[PDB]
């Protein structure tokens, strides 16, 4: 099981950044250990000056030593606690941080195959856990371990002999804890087989009740039922003897070395090698020390049973993206000339199914070209291949004499524009929209493209101007408000390629066609996709897609 | 609430043992401290030894018997606990089995009453041991409160005294804690938010190449929530601190006064380490008590959920007590008009009226819905008629037995369900005797299935799986008729017991509805789409719309030349 090794180890590289704290962390809970065991001690040294002649200067020695070891381990206890909650959280906001910046990056069919609310779980839930696992059990690990280093250093300062007469009950408790839990595993083992054979009869006869009351046999299954219940309650009380009977095994012991340490204590102080306070202060830490070497025995199960909640989310950060390696093409002269060699494309999420049949044609800077064609046809899908948002599984594509996918990821996009088919909106303002992937702009050329794309009529109407605050995904303005806006947004770039998704629109596009010849400027090129061909018909080259291929 | 205390009066004989055996193993448990005190200061004084070994054997004792005590105990409150659990299930099952069909037709919801009951299991143990742990220790807290002060009356007075600043100051002070807890959870719930509205628009987003804006405002929002994570830290480091020192301070002030006491000369030093021994017990049971009792609330607050599916009140009219030695089988129909209860705006059966007789065979005929089955399922008594009335030999049907009715009159389903268990008790299922063998025989022979029973290398003892998938569709039409013809019933319904049958099994229905000898002590009412079985009926009727138009025999019906003719012609 080498898997949970490499999780543990991811995660303790993850959270190597954090040493100062982890550090600091680690010395105050030292310092409260030691703080804190010290106490019993003084307890013993109190109880020891009392008896025999009294001493008053003693007496408020030992009580100011135990106030002032009280008042440090408890401050160095709320230090280390704060420590660890705040390394918590650092962890949790970094891997927060390194998902979502991993996640940016990946291809468009990995977000079409998979669903946002995974995403969301993933995300929102499973790095709470992740920033949870490593602090808790490294506090409870290192008390565990100082706590019982502590303790047996001051067993072997009282006396050497009760403590390997303490040491000698391990092994017993041990075995008998092995054979409880191998005895129970199978007892809960049977449990199970009973329980899930007493929920059948009931989901049987629950489900079919027609015919179990079209013959009347309805108090037949009780009888069933009570019949297996009887089972169920015959294992349920042999595992409750089994338990009783470990507890009071262990109780025994317990009870057997507790004498036995108390006789030998005795007859040593009979012998004046001890003294009451140090007898007292020895059971005590005897009282103390079994559940420590319990938690120390058992954290390493404790700690590799949770490590299983964070392996998605390192194979979603670990998953490579089906993508070309990006180009470093950024020229000044892009006048504007497109061709399709080819061109066939099948999606990758559903393959040898192709949507596109060897389509091949050429775009020209001045003239306007449009795209017609049914409804399934795939203008969309010819959209997203000339966005560089898809690769093509045959033929090529070439912006002006040059593969689109050798250009520069930033340069590309701000270049060749296109208006999508059903808008989307962010929670941002409207100058937040209208101006997206726009490091910087001024307020002249946002008002430009309101006035351009027909968008400043009600751009005045609400409070703030283009300040004014958009709902969620903008939900506050109209469809043809929504339209309107997004025109301005594309047109904000002042691009070259201008590629028009309009197919389903309302916003009587015919102003948009009177506006200026569907935004053709004779120095940019323009695709203008349209559901009917008596819609545009002022386009100087005309393109007829049926069933993926060209009229 | 009174509900668990009435369920679980019907021992309270030995709840009373138990409580016995638990508070005589508390004070047993406690001899470690006093006699260790006491054979210190014995040391302290030169005494002698017979009293030694005396107090050595007597505290062994009493540890032994106190252990011996907690475990009988234990095993008592372990076995009275399974069984009320038992009944408990055993009761809600019942209870839940009692209800009208309109509850069950919610097949949408159908695993909730496969999942409720469960629940009756994992609750039941949540309050089995809990209700213990919590029992177990409070008297012992109140044992050991009994020798303190029995030690001295100050020292517990002053423990009392300051225990509940030590164990409510922290309940006051984690509210700041748990207030910023709860607004960095919802900022970090906003920034999940802004963070999957950015991804959900990936085209959109990747169009414009705006993946480090992305990234910008995401960082953007987790800056804000740093400072909400380092006030978390402050308060929860508070919180530690004063929860340490409260509980620390305590025995430095015991301490203190008992130096007092002692230099008085009250008490001596073996009361005071026998106090230190028994206040770190006290303070232990205490904390037991306080972590086990919200536990034990939120059970007895969930408990009510149950109650409410044990006491539901069924919306049918209770079983009747006729039980005829012989019915002639004759079934009448006055006005019958039937809405479904689910949707009573709906008049799925409006003005129907036939008689059935024993010996003649109706058969009923009609398009795809048409109320067709539910003339079926309003025969045998699985919905109450909202007009009209239905009669079986002069006497409605909620006046007879339940089981006795459901024994008269058998019927054949549109989809059949096979349960999980043997063969031949799929046959005699739902019979109060058991058959035997010649009757299973008879009963696949008469409806054709033994054709292939006998084929099984098990016979009739072959085990079938859930849903039926091991045999196929005429198997279980063929099981299903022979399951329904074990009872001799009085009225037979056989509705599309003959849709996807084998030929020889259309042969063996065909013989047994009009040439068998015993037809004439059986009245059948037939719904198929085969015209060869319905020609051969006495009385034929076409139910379009809940509503009788056509009726009458086949030739007559011929003579007509209206619906069933178009039927025929198509
Ligand atoms: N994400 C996707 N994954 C797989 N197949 C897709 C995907 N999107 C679209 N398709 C399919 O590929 C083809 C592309 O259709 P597309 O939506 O591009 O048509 P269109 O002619 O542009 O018209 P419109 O979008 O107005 O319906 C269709 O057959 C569609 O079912
Ligand atoms: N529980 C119900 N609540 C409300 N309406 C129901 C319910 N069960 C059935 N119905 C409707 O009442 C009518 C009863 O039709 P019925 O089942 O008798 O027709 P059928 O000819 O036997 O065959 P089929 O089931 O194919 O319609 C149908 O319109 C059906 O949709």
């Amino acid at each position: 099981q080498v898997n949970n090794k490499v999780l543990m180890w991811r995660l303790l590289k993850l959270s190597r950044p954090d040493l100062p704290l982890l550090v600091a962390a680690f010395f105050f809970l030292v310092l409260a250990v030691l703080g804190e065991t010290l106490i019993p001690h003084y307890s013993g040294r109190v109880i020891d000056i009392l008896g025999g002649d009294f001493d008053p200067h003693a007496f408020a020695s030992a009580i100011f030593f135990m106030c002032l070891f009280s008042f440090g381990s408890s401050l160095s206890a709320g230090c280390r606690g704060g420590c660890f909650t705040y390394t918590m959280s650092r962890i949790n906001l970094r891997i927060r941080e390194q998902l979502f910046s991993s996640l940016l990056r990946q291809d468009l069919g990995f977000f079409q195959e998979t669903k946002t609310g995974e995403l969301n779980s993933r995300l929102s839930s499973d790095t709470t856990l992740m920033s949870n696992w490593l602090p808790l059990n490294a506090n409870v690990l290192l008390r565990s371990l100082v706590k019982v280093v502590g303790l047996y250093g001051f067993m072997l300062s009282i006396s050497p002999r009760l403590t390997l007469l303490s040491l000698l009950h391990m092994p017993f408790t041990i075995a008998a804890e092995k054979v409880y839990n191998t005895r129970h595993q199978e007892v809960l083992r049977e449990i199970q087989d009973a329980v899930a054979r007493a929920g059948q009869v009931v989901r049987e006869a629950v489900g079919g009740l027609q015919t179990v009351r079209s013959f009347g046999a309805e108090e037949h299954e009780v009888c069933r039922y009570k019949e297996a219940l009887e089972q169920c309650r015959q294992l349920y009380w042999r595992r409750d003897l089994e338990r009783a009977l470990y507890l009071l095994v262990r109780r025994v012991l317990h009870l057997g070395v507790q004498m036995l340490m108390l006789s030998c204590g005795l007859q040593q102080m009979q012998d004046g090698e001890l003294t009451q306070g140090s007898l007292l202060s020895f059971m005590i830490y005897q009282e103390s020390v079994g559940s420590y070497v319990q938690t120390l025995v058992y954290i390493y199960g404790d700690m590799l049973s949770n490590v299983g909640a964070a392996e998605k989310v390192f194979s979603y950060m670990d998953r490579q993206p089906n993508l070309p390696s990006p180009g470093t093409l950024a020229p000044t002269t892009l006048q504007g000339v497109v061709k399709f060699q080819d061109v066939s494309f099948a999606y990758p999420n559903r393959p040898d199914r192709p949507v596109l049949k060897g389509l091949t044609f050429t775009l020209r800077p001045g003239e306007v070209t449009a795209l017609v064609g049914p409804n399934g046809s795939g203008k969309s899908t010819v959209a997203a291949l000339l966005q560089n948002l898809y690769q093509p599984t045959g033929g090529q594509v070439l912006l002006d004499e040059k593969p689109i996918s050798q250009y520069e990821h930033c340069y590309l996009h701000s270049q060749v524009v296109s208006v999508g088919q059903e808008p989307v909106l962010f929670s941002g303002s409207v100058r937040n929209n209208i101006a997206y992937g726009l490091q910087s702009c001024e307020d002249d050329k946002v008002m430009a493209a309101a006035q351009a794309a027909h968008a400043d009529d009600f751009i005045q109407e609400m409070e703030h101007g283009i300040y004014t605050d958009v709902g969620e995904k903008g939900s506050q303005l109209a469809a043809g408000q929504k339209q309107r806006l997004a025109i301005a947004r594309a047109l904000v770039r002042d691009p070259r390629v201008l590629i028009l998704d309009e197919a389903t629109s309302a916003l009587d596009v015919q102003c948009e066609q009177a506006l200026q010849d569907w935004n053709s400027r004779g120095d940019r090129t323009v695709l203008v996709i349209a559901h009917r061909l008596q819609t545009v018909q002022r386009a100087h080259q005309i393109l007829v897609l049926q069933e993926g291929k060209l009229q | 609430v009174r509900r668990l205390l009435g369920c679980l009066g019907s021992e309270t004989r030995r709840l009373s043992l138990f409580l016995v055996l638990v508070v005589l193993s508390s004070l047993g448990e406690m001899a470690i401290p006093f006699f260790t005190g006491r054979l210190t200061d014995w040391i302290l004084q030169d005494g002698s030894a017979d009293t030694f070994t005396r107090n050595l054997t007597l505290m062994s004792i009493l540890t032994i018997a106190s252990a011996v005590l907690e475990f009988v105990g234990d095993g008592i409150y372990n076995n009275t606990m399974g069984h009320v659990h038992s009944h408990l299930q055993g009761e809600v099952f019942g209870a839940v089995l009692r209800q009208e069909t309109e509850f069950f037709q919610q097949n949408q919801t159908g695993n909730i009453m496969s999942r409720v009951t469960e629940d009756t299991s994992t609750l039941s143990d949540s309050l089995s041991e809990n209700l213990s742990l919590f029992l177990w220790y409070l008297v012992r807290g109140l044992c050991l409160l009994g020798i303190m002060l029995w030690g001295s009356v100050s020292l517990t007075m002053v423990t009392l005294i300051t225990l509940p600043l030590l164990f409510l100051l922290p309940k006051k002070v984690g509210k700041w804690y748990q207030l910023l807890e709860v607004q960095v959870r919802e900022s970090l719930a906003k920034s999940s938010q802004v963070a999957i509205e950015a991804l959900s628009a990936m085209p959109t987003v990747r169009s414009f190449a705006n993946e480090e804006g992305e990234a910008q405002k995401f960082r953007e929002k987790l800056q804000e929530i740093k400072t909400l994570n380092q006030k978390e830290a402050v308060a929860y480091a508070v919180n530690s601190w004063t929860t340490s020192i409260s509980g620390m301070l305590l025995k430095v002030g015991i301490l203190y006064i008992g130096g007092q006491l002692v230099t008085s000369g009250a008490v001596s030093s073996g009361n005071l380490v026998t106090f230190v021994l028994y206040q770190m017990q006290f303070t232990q049971a205490v904390e037991v008590l306080l972590s086990i009792y919200p536990r034990v609330q939120k059970a007895v607050g969930s408990s009510e959920k149950i109650f409410e599916y044990l006491d539901r009140t069924p919306r049918c009219p209770p079983s009747g007590l006729l039980t005829p030695l012989h019915l002639e089988g004759l079934v009448q129909f006055q006005d019958v008009s039937f809405a479904y209860p689910n949707r009573p705006d709906v008049l799925v059966l409006q003005g129907l009226t036939f008689t059935l007789r024993p010996g003649e065979v109706t058969a009923l005929v009609g398009p795809n819905g048409s109320g067709k089955s539910t003339v079926a399922a309003l025969l045998q008594n699985l919905y109450q008629p909202t007009g009209g009335q239905l009669l079986l030999d002069g006497k409605p049907l909620p006046q007879y037995e339940h089981r006795y009715l459901h024994r008269q009159v058998a019927a054949v389903g549109q989809e059949p369900q096979v349960f999980g268990r043997s063969l031949q008790e799929n046959i005699a299922y739902g019979l109060t005797q058991k058959p035997t063998m010649e009757e299973i025989t008879a009963a696949a022979v008469k409806s054709g299935a033994h054709s292939f029973i006998s084929g099984l290398p098990q016979g009739y003892d072959t085990e079938v799986d859930e849903a039926g998938s091991q045999l196929s569709g005429g198997q279980r039409q063929a099981v299903a008729l022979a399951r329904a013809l074990i009872r001799k019933p009085c009225v037979l319904i056989l509705d599309d017991a003959t849709s996807a049958l084998d030929a020889n099994s259309q042969l063996q229905v065909e013989q047994l509805l009009y040439e068998s000898p015993e037809r004439y002590s059986r009245s059948v009412l037939l719904i198929t789409q085969h015209l060869s079985l319905v020609e051969q009926a006495d009385h034929i009727l076409f139910l379009e719309g809940g509503a009788i138009r056509e009726g009458g025999t086949h030739q007559q019906l011929m003579e007509k030349k209206g619906c069933y003719w178009a039927m025929v012609q198509a």
